[PDB]
Protein backbone atom coordinates (compact mmCIF):
# COMPACT_ATOMS: atom_id res chain seq x y z
CA UNK A 1 0.00 0.00 0.00
CA UNK A 2 1.29 3.44 -0.91
CA UNK A 3 0.63 6.58 1.14
CA UNK A 4 1.16 9.83 -0.83
CA UNK A 5 1.79 13.40 0.44
CA UNK A 6 2.70 16.71 -1.27
CA UNK A 7 6.42 17.10 -1.71
CA UNK A 8 6.68 20.65 -0.54
CA UNK A 9 4.58 23.66 0.26
CA UNK A 10 5.48 27.33 1.00
CA UNK A 11 3.55 29.81 3.07
CA UNK A 12 3.99 33.23 4.56
CA UNK A 13 3.70 33.23 8.30
CA UNK A 14 0.16 33.91 9.61
CA UNK A 15 -1.53 32.08 6.83
CA UNK A 16 -3.25 28.70 7.00
CA UNK A 17 -1.99 25.63 5.17
CA UNK A 18 -3.47 22.23 4.63
CA UNK A 19 -1.38 19.14 3.84
CA UNK A 20 -3.11 15.98 2.60
CA UNK A 21 -2.43 12.28 2.79
CA UNK A 22 -3.94 9.67 0.50
CA UNK A 23 -4.05 5.92 0.43
CA UNK A 24 -3.54 3.95 -2.81
CA UNK A 25 -6.22 1.49 -1.71
CA UNK A 26 -9.11 3.87 -1.37
CA UNK A 27 -10.55 6.53 0.89
CA UNK A 28 -8.81 7.29 4.12
CA UNK A 29 -11.36 6.82 6.99
CA UNK A 30 -11.24 7.01 10.78
CA UNK A 31 -10.27 3.39 10.77
CA UNK A 32 -6.85 4.37 9.39
CA UNK A 33 -6.19 6.33 12.56
CA UNK A 34 -4.04 8.82 10.53
CA UNK A 35 -1.04 10.26 12.44
CA UNK A 36 1.00 13.36 11.67
CA UNK A 37 4.62 13.55 12.70
CA UNK A 38 6.96 16.50 12.47
CA UNK A 39 10.66 16.32 11.68
CA UNK A 40 12.80 19.30 12.59
CA UNK A 41 16.48 19.69 11.57
CA UNK A 42 18.58 17.01 13.28
CA UNK A 43 16.16 14.11 12.98
CA UNK A 44 14.00 15.51 15.73
CA UNK A 45 10.65 13.80 15.47
CA UNK A 46 7.52 14.61 17.36
CA UNK A 47 3.98 13.44 16.97
CA UNK A 48 1.37 16.09 16.36
CA UNK A 49 -1.87 14.19 15.62
CA UNK A 50 -3.01 10.59 16.32
CA UNK A 51 -6.21 8.86 15.58
CA UNK A 52 -7.18 11.28 12.77
CA UNK A 53 -7.65 14.42 14.92
CA UNK A 54 -6.37 13.90 18.41
CA UNK A 55 -3.60 16.32 18.99
CA UNK A 56 -0.67 14.88 20.99
CA UNK A 57 -0.07 16.59 24.34
CA UNK A 58 1.82 19.87 24.26
CA UNK A 59 1.22 20.32 20.54
CA UNK A 60 0.05 23.94 19.67
CA UNK A 61 -3.57 24.46 19.22
CA UNK A 62 -2.92 25.78 15.64
CA UNK A 63 -2.45 22.15 14.49
CA UNK A 64 -5.56 20.13 13.54
CA UNK A 65 -6.13 16.76 11.90
CA UNK A 66 -9.13 16.00 9.86
CA UNK A 67 -10.58 14.07 6.98
CA UNK A 68 -11.23 15.99 3.71
CA UNK A 69 -12.82 14.01 0.91
CA UNK A 70 -11.02 10.63 0.65
CA UNK A 71 -7.87 11.87 2.37
CA UNK A 72 -6.47 12.58 5.75
CA UNK A 73 -5.37 16.19 6.22
CA UNK A 74 -3.31 18.33 8.55
CA UNK A 75 -4.12 21.96 8.91
CA UNK A 76 -1.97 24.53 10.40
CA UNK A 77 -3.98 27.71 11.11
CA UNK A 78 -1.80 30.82 11.32
CA UNK A 79 1.40 28.93 10.57
CA UNK A 80 4.52 30.20 12.34
CA UNK A 81 8.18 30.34 11.20
CA UNK A 82 8.99 27.63 13.69
CA UNK A 83 6.76 25.36 11.62
CA UNK A 84 9.18 25.13 8.68
CA UNK A 85 9.81 21.38 8.93
CA UNK A 86 8.90 18.09 7.24
CA UNK A 87 5.53 16.49 8.03
CA UNK A 88 4.87 12.81 7.70
CA UNK A 89 1.57 11.07 7.87
CA UNK A 90 1.12 7.45 8.81
CA UNK A 91 -1.96 5.28 8.09
CA UNK A 92 -3.09 2.09 9.95
CA UNK A 93 -4.15 -0.89 7.98
CA UNK A 94 -5.67 -3.28 10.58
CA UNK A 95 -2.33 -4.49 11.92
CA UNK A 96 0.39 -2.42 10.25
CA UNK A 97 1.35 1.14 9.43
CA UNK A 98 2.39 2.79 6.23
CA UNK A 99 4.10 6.17 6.27
CA UNK A 100 3.81 8.83 3.59
CA UNK A 101 6.79 10.37 1.82
CA UNK A 102 6.75 13.58 3.81
CA UNK A 103 5.88 17.18 2.79
CA UNK A 104 8.54 19.85 3.26
CA UNK A 105 6.94 22.92 4.72
CA UNK A 106 8.44 26.33 4.21
CA UNK A 107 7.16 29.21 6.34
CA UNK A 108 8.92 32.17 4.80
CA UNK A 109 11.01 33.37 7.64
CA UNK A 110 13.44 35.44 5.56
CA UNK A 111 13.78 37.02 2.22
CA UNK A 112 14.04 34.63 -0.70
CA UNK A 113 17.59 33.94 -1.87
CA UNK A 114 18.70 32.41 -5.19
CA UNK A 115 21.16 29.51 -5.18
CA UNK A 116 24.81 30.23 -5.80
CA UNK A 117 25.98 27.54 -8.23
CA UNK A 118 29.49 26.37 -8.94
CA UNK A 119 30.42 23.66 -11.40
CA UNK A 120 33.79 21.88 -11.34
CA UNK A 121 35.37 19.78 -14.08
CA UNK A 122 37.04 16.40 -13.43
CA UNK A 123 40.60 16.56 -12.13
CA UNK A 124 43.49 15.24 -14.19
CA UNK A 125 44.39 12.89 -11.32
CA UNK A 126 40.92 11.40 -11.30
CA UNK A 127 40.89 11.09 -15.11
CA UNK A 128 43.92 8.85 -15.00
CA UNK A 129 41.66 6.28 -13.22
CA UNK A 130 39.44 6.40 -16.32
CA UNK A 131 36.73 8.17 -14.32
CA UNK A 132 35.34 11.71 -14.53
CA UNK A 133 33.14 13.31 -11.86
CA UNK A 134 31.73 16.78 -12.28
CA UNK A 135 30.76 18.46 -9.03
CA UNK A 136 28.02 21.05 -8.75
CA UNK A 137 27.80 22.83 -5.45
CA UNK A 138 24.68 24.88 -4.61
CA UNK A 139 24.46 27.25 -1.68
CA UNK A 140 22.58 30.16 -0.02
CA UNK A 141 19.07 29.46 -1.36
CA UNK A 142 15.76 30.07 0.43
CA UNK A 143 13.24 28.34 0.15
CA UNK A 144 15.38 25.26 0.57
CA UNK A 145 13.93 23.51 -2.41
CA UNK A 146 15.74 23.07 -5.77
CA UNK A 147 15.61 20.68 -8.67
CA UNK A 148 18.97 19.89 -10.33
CA UNK A 149 19.19 19.01 -13.98
CA UNK A 150 22.39 17.95 -15.78
CA UNK A 151 22.97 18.25 -19.48
CA UNK A 152 25.63 16.92 -21.86
CA UNK A 153 25.93 18.76 -25.24
CA UNK A 154 22.54 20.08 -24.52
CA UNK A 155 20.89 16.69 -23.90
CA UNK A 156 19.33 15.75 -20.50
CA UNK A 157 21.20 13.12 -18.52
CA UNK A 158 19.21 10.37 -16.75
CA UNK A 159 21.99 8.27 -15.45
CA UNK A 160 25.04 8.80 -13.28
CA UNK A 161 23.74 11.91 -11.46
CA UNK A 162 23.25 12.05 -7.74
CA UNK A 163 21.95 15.01 -5.71
CA UNK A 164 21.97 15.56 -1.92
CA UNK A 165 19.03 16.82 0.11
CA UNK A 166 19.28 20.50 0.90
CA UNK A 167 20.49 21.12 4.35
CA UNK A 168 20.25 24.21 6.36
CA UNK A 169 23.11 26.62 6.73
CA UNK A 170 23.71 28.50 9.93
CA UNK A 171 21.90 31.40 8.34
CA UNK A 172 18.96 29.26 7.73
CA UNK A 173 19.38 29.37 4.02
CA UNK A 174 20.08 26.03 2.38
CA UNK A 175 22.90 24.20 0.67
CA UNK A 176 23.06 21.13 -1.61
CA UNK A 177 25.36 19.36 -4.08
CA UNK A 178 25.05 17.26 -7.22
CA UNK A 179 27.42 14.91 -8.98
CA UNK A 180 27.69 13.60 -12.44
CA UNK A 181 29.78 10.52 -12.86
CA UNK A 182 31.20 9.70 -16.22
CA UNK A 183 33.80 7.42 -17.62
CA UNK A 184 36.84 9.27 -18.93
CA UNK A 185 35.74 8.31 -22.49
CA UNK A 186 32.36 9.96 -22.07
CA UNK A 187 34.09 13.01 -20.59
CA UNK A 188 36.46 13.58 -23.53
CA UNK A 189 33.77 13.01 -26.10
CA UNK A 190 31.56 16.03 -25.27
CA UNK A 191 32.36 19.77 -25.20
CA UNK A 192 29.35 21.07 -23.28
CA UNK A 193 28.44 20.17 -19.72
CA UNK A 194 25.87 22.03 -17.60
CA UNK A 195 24.45 21.95 -14.10
CA UNK A 196 20.98 23.55 -14.01
CA UNK A 197 19.33 24.40 -10.75
CA UNK A 198 15.66 25.47 -10.76
CA UNK A 199 14.63 27.39 -7.59
CA UNK A 200 11.09 28.76 -7.45
CA UNK A 201 10.58 28.66 -11.19
CA UNK A 202 13.89 30.35 -12.05
CA UNK A 203 16.78 28.28 -13.38
CA UNK A 204 20.37 29.16 -12.30
CA UNK A 205 22.95 27.43 -14.49
CA UNK A 206 26.65 26.87 -14.73
CA UNK A 207 28.43 25.33 -17.65
CA UNK A 208 31.76 23.95 -18.62
CA UNK A 209 33.15 24.11 -22.12
CA UNK A 210 35.60 21.34 -22.83
CA UNK B 1 -8.95 -3.60 14.96
CA UNK B 2 -7.45 -0.37 16.41
CA UNK B 3 -3.89 0.77 17.22
CA UNK B 4 -2.98 1.98 20.67
CA UNK B 5 -5.73 4.52 21.36
CA UNK B 6 -5.01 5.02 25.05
CA UNK B 7 -4.72 8.69 26.10
CA UNK B 8 -1.20 10.02 26.37
CA UNK B 9 0.09 11.30 29.69
CA UNK C 1 9.91 14.95 31.15
CA UNK C 2 9.46 12.00 28.79
CA UNK C 3 12.50 10.65 27.15
CA UNK C 4 13.07 7.74 24.78
CA UNK C 5 16.73 6.80 24.23
CA UNK C 6 17.82 4.19 21.69
CA UNK C 7 21.01 2.20 21.77
CA UNK C 8 22.94 -0.56 20.13
CA UNK C 9 23.33 0.68 16.58
CA UNK C 10 26.49 0.03 14.54
CA UNK C 11 28.10 -1.19 11.31
CA UNK C 12 27.37 -4.77 10.30
CA UNK C 13 27.97 -6.91 7.19
CA UNK C 14 25.11 -8.57 5.39
CA UNK C 15 24.14 -11.68 7.34
CA UNK C 16 24.89 -9.80 10.50
CA UNK C 17 22.87 -9.60 13.69
CA UNK C 18 22.44 -6.89 16.40
CA UNK C 19 20.18 -5.83 19.18
CA UNK C 20 18.93 -2.36 19.77
CA UNK C 21 17.66 -1.13 23.04
CA UNK C 22 15.39 1.76 23.99
CA UNK C 23 14.76 3.00 27.48
CA UNK C 24 11.79 5.17 28.34
CA UNK C 25 11.44 7.55 31.22
CA UNK C 26 9.20 10.30 32.50
CA UNK C 27 5.93 8.32 31.94
CA UNK C 28 4.36 4.93 32.51
CA UNK C 29 6.02 2.89 29.79
CA UNK C 30 4.00 -0.21 30.85
CA UNK C 31 0.72 1.49 29.78
CA UNK C 32 1.54 2.00 26.09
CA UNK C 33 2.45 -0.07 23.12
CA UNK C 34 5.88 0.65 21.62
CA UNK C 35 7.00 0.57 17.92
CA UNK C 36 10.22 0.58 15.95
CA UNK C 37 10.35 2.84 12.93
CA UNK C 38 13.44 3.34 10.71
CA UNK C 39 14.53 6.20 8.47
CA UNK C 40 16.52 5.50 5.21
CA UNK C 41 17.44 7.92 2.28
CA UNK C 42 15.91 5.67 -0.40
CA UNK C 43 12.78 5.00 1.68
CA UNK C 44 11.89 7.84 4.04
CA UNK C 45 10.02 6.44 7.15
CA UNK C 46 9.25 2.77 7.38
CA UNK C 47 7.39 1.13 10.24
CA UNK C 48 9.07 -2.01 11.30
CA UNK C 49 7.36 -3.53 14.41
CA UNK C 50 4.96 -2.95 17.31
CA UNK C 51 4.54 -4.67 20.69
CA UNK C 52 1.46 -4.43 22.85
CA UNK C 53 0.93 -4.60 26.62
CA UNK C 54 1.56 -7.27 29.18
CA UNK C 55 -2.22 -7.79 29.27
CA UNK C 56 -2.06 -8.40 25.50
CA UNK C 57 0.49 -11.20 26.25
CA UNK C 58 3.22 -8.93 24.75
CA UNK C 59 1.59 -9.50 21.31
CA UNK C 60 3.44 -8.10 18.25
CA UNK C 61 3.09 -7.25 14.60
CA UNK C 62 5.81 -6.84 11.98
CA UNK C 63 6.18 -5.26 8.60
CA UNK C 64 6.35 -7.84 5.85
CA UNK C 65 9.94 -6.78 4.96
CA UNK C 66 11.12 -7.74 8.37
CA UNK C 67 8.97 -10.66 9.29
CA UNK C 68 11.01 -13.72 10.23
CA UNK C 69 14.25 -11.71 10.71
CA UNK C 70 13.36 -9.13 13.36
CA UNK C 71 11.85 -9.64 16.87
CA UNK C 72 10.59 -6.86 19.10
CA UNK C 73 10.30 -7.48 22.83
CA UNK C 74 9.90 -5.48 26.04
CA UNK C 75 10.81 -5.54 29.59
CA UNK C 76 8.62 -3.36 31.64
CA UNK C 77 10.87 -4.08 34.73
CA UNK C 78 13.42 -1.99 32.83
CA UNK C 79 11.11 0.46 31.04
CA UNK C 80 12.76 -0.74 27.85
CA UNK C 81 11.82 -2.00 24.40
CA UNK C 82 14.31 -3.89 22.15
CA UNK C 83 14.84 -5.01 18.54
CA UNK C 84 16.82 -8.12 17.74
CA UNK C 85 17.77 -8.05 14.10
CA UNK C 86 19.06 -11.12 12.30
CA UNK C 87 20.05 -11.90 8.74
CA UNK C 88 20.58 -8.15 8.19
CA UNK C 89 20.59 -6.84 4.62
CA UNK C 90 22.01 -3.59 3.20
CA UNK C 91 18.37 -2.47 2.67
CA UNK C 92 18.00 -2.52 6.53
CA UNK C 93 20.41 0.34 6.78
CA UNK C 94 18.86 3.38 8.44
CA UNK C 95 18.30 5.30 11.65
CA UNK C 96 16.16 3.23 14.04
CA UNK C 97 13.75 4.96 16.41
CA UNK C 98 11.48 3.58 19.14
CA UNK C 99 8.32 5.66 19.26
CA UNK C 100 4.90 5.44 20.86
CA UNK C 101 1.80 6.94 22.52
CA UNK C 102 -1.20 8.08 20.50
CA UNK C 103 0.23 6.70 18.24
CA UNK C 104 3.69 8.21 17.59
CA UNK C 105 3.88 11.17 19.90
CA UNK C 106 7.21 10.15 21.41
CA UNK C 107 10.32 9.38 19.41
CA UNK C 108 13.82 8.70 20.67
CA UNK C 109 16.92 10.34 19.13
CA UNK C 110 17.49 7.29 16.91
CA UNK C 111 20.41 4.90 16.55
CA UNK C 112 22.18 4.25 13.22
CA UNK C 113 22.47 0.79 11.87
CA UNK C 114 24.62 0.40 8.74
CA UNK C 115 24.64 -2.90 6.90
CA UNK C 116 27.46 -3.00 4.39
CA UNK C 117 29.87 -5.61 3.09
CA UNK C 118 32.36 -2.80 2.10
CA UNK C 119 35.87 -2.77 3.58
CA UNK C 120 37.61 0.21 5.09
CA UNK C 121 38.84 2.40 2.30
CA UNK C 122 40.75 5.67 2.50
CA UNK C 123 39.38 8.34 0.18
CA UNK C 124 41.19 9.31 -2.95
CA UNK C 125 41.25 13.08 -2.61
CA UNK C 126 41.03 15.24 -5.74
CA UNK C 127 41.50 18.97 -6.03
CA UNK C 128 38.81 20.94 -7.75
CA UNK C 129 40.14 23.95 -9.63
CA UNK C 130 37.91 26.39 -11.50
CA UNK C 131 36.94 25.42 -14.96
CA UNK C 132 36.91 38.97 -7.09
CA UNK C 133 36.10 35.80 -5.15
CA UNK C 134 37.06 32.34 -6.36
CA UNK C 135 35.63 28.98 -5.35
CA UNK C 136 37.91 25.98 -4.98
CA UNK C 137 36.95 22.56 -3.77
CA UNK C 138 37.97 19.07 -2.99
CA UNK C 139 36.45 15.77 -4.00
CA UNK C 140 36.77 13.05 -1.37
CA UNK C 141 36.04 9.99 -3.45
CA UNK C 142 35.37 6.31 -2.68
CA UNK C 143 35.96 5.97 1.07
CA UNK C 144 34.35 3.69 3.66
CA UNK C 145 33.21 3.92 6.45
CA UNK C 146 32.21 7.48 7.47
CA UNK C 147 33.11 10.03 8.80
CA UNK C 148 35.82 12.08 7.21
CA UNK C 149 37.00 15.50 8.32
CA UNK C 150 37.92 18.17 5.78
CA UNK C 151 39.83 21.37 6.57
CA UNK C 152 41.34 24.18 4.49
CA UNK C 153 44.78 25.58 5.16
CA UNK C 154 44.71 23.51 8.36
CA UNK C 155 41.57 25.31 9.45
CA UNK C 156 43.04 28.80 9.05
CA UNK C 157 40.57 29.13 6.20
CA UNK C 158 37.51 28.95 8.43
CA UNK C 159 35.11 31.40 6.81
CA UNK C 160 33.81 30.66 3.31
CA UNK C 161 33.81 26.88 3.71
CA UNK C 162 31.04 24.57 2.62
CA UNK C 163 31.10 20.89 3.18
CA UNK C 164 28.37 18.77 1.64
CA UNK C 165 26.78 15.31 2.56
CA UNK C 166 28.28 11.99 1.53
CA UNK C 167 26.71 10.18 -1.31
CA UNK C 168 26.82 6.43 -1.62
CA UNK C 169 27.96 5.43 -5.06
CA UNK C 170 29.46 1.96 -5.63
CA UNK C 171 29.17 0.79 -1.99
CA UNK C 172 31.53 3.67 -1.19
CA UNK C 173 30.88 7.19 0.03
CA UNK C 174 31.82 10.42 -1.74
CA UNK C 175 31.58 13.95 -0.46
CA UNK C 176 32.92 17.36 -1.34
CA UNK C 177 33.97 20.54 0.25
CA UNK C 178 34.58 23.97 -1.16
CA UNK C 179 36.23 27.30 -0.04
CA UNK C 180 35.67 30.75 -1.40
CA UNK C 181 38.64 33.05 -1.21
CA UNK C 182 39.43 36.45 -2.76
CA UNK C 183 40.80 35.77 -6.21
CA UNK C 184 43.69 38.09 -5.24
CA UNK C 185 45.00 35.25 -2.98
CA UNK C 186 44.73 32.34 -5.36
CA UNK C 187 46.56 31.17 -7.19
CA UNK C 188 49.21 33.55 -5.82
CA UNK C 189 48.88 31.79 -2.40
CA UNK C 190 48.44 28.18 -1.59
CA UNK C 191 45.12 26.63 -0.89
CA UNK C 192 45.26 23.08 0.38
CA UNK C 193 42.54 20.88 1.76
CA UNK C 194 43.35 18.48 4.57
CA UNK C 195 41.29 15.31 4.62
CA UNK C 196 41.30 12.86 7.54
CA UNK C 197 39.71 9.45 7.50
CA UNK C 198 40.04 8.10 11.09
CA UNK C 199 39.03 4.58 9.99
CA UNK C 200 41.90 4.15 7.49
CA UNK C 201 44.03 6.15 9.88
CA UNK C 202 44.90 8.52 7.00
CA UNK C 203 45.42 12.27 6.73
CA UNK C 204 46.04 13.67 3.26
CA UNK C 205 46.74 17.18 1.94
CA UNK C 206 45.87 18.29 -1.57
CA UNK C 207 47.03 21.64 -3.01
CA UNK C 208 44.62 23.31 -5.42
CA UNK C 209 46.57 24.28 -8.53
CA UNK C 210 45.10 26.10 -11.64
CA UNK C 211 44.22 24.00 -14.70
CL1 LIG D 1 -4.73 -8.20 15.59
CL1 LIG E 1 54.76 32.77 -0.60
Amino acid sequence: IVVTQESALTTSPGETVTLTCRSSTGAVTTSNYANWVQEKPDHLFTGLIGGTNNRAPGVPARFSGSLIGDKAALTITGAQTEDEAIYFCALWYSNHWVFGGGTKLTVLGSEKSSPSVTLFPPSSEELETNKATLVCTITDFYPGVVTVDWKVDGTPVTQGMETTQPSKQSNNKYMASSYLTLTARAWERHSSYSCQVTHEGHTVEKSLSR
Amino acid sequence: SAPDTRPAP
Amino acid sequence: QVQLQESGGGLVQPGGSMKLSCVASGFTFSNYWMNWVRQSPEKGLEWVAEIRLKSNNYATHYAESVKGRFTISRDDSKSSVYLQMNNLRAEDTGIYYCTGVGQFAYWGQGTTVTVSSAKTTPPTVYPLAPGSMVTLGCLVKGYFPEPVTVTWNSGSLASGVHTFPAVLQSDLYTLSSSVTVPSSTWPSETVTCNVAHPASSTKVDAKIVPR
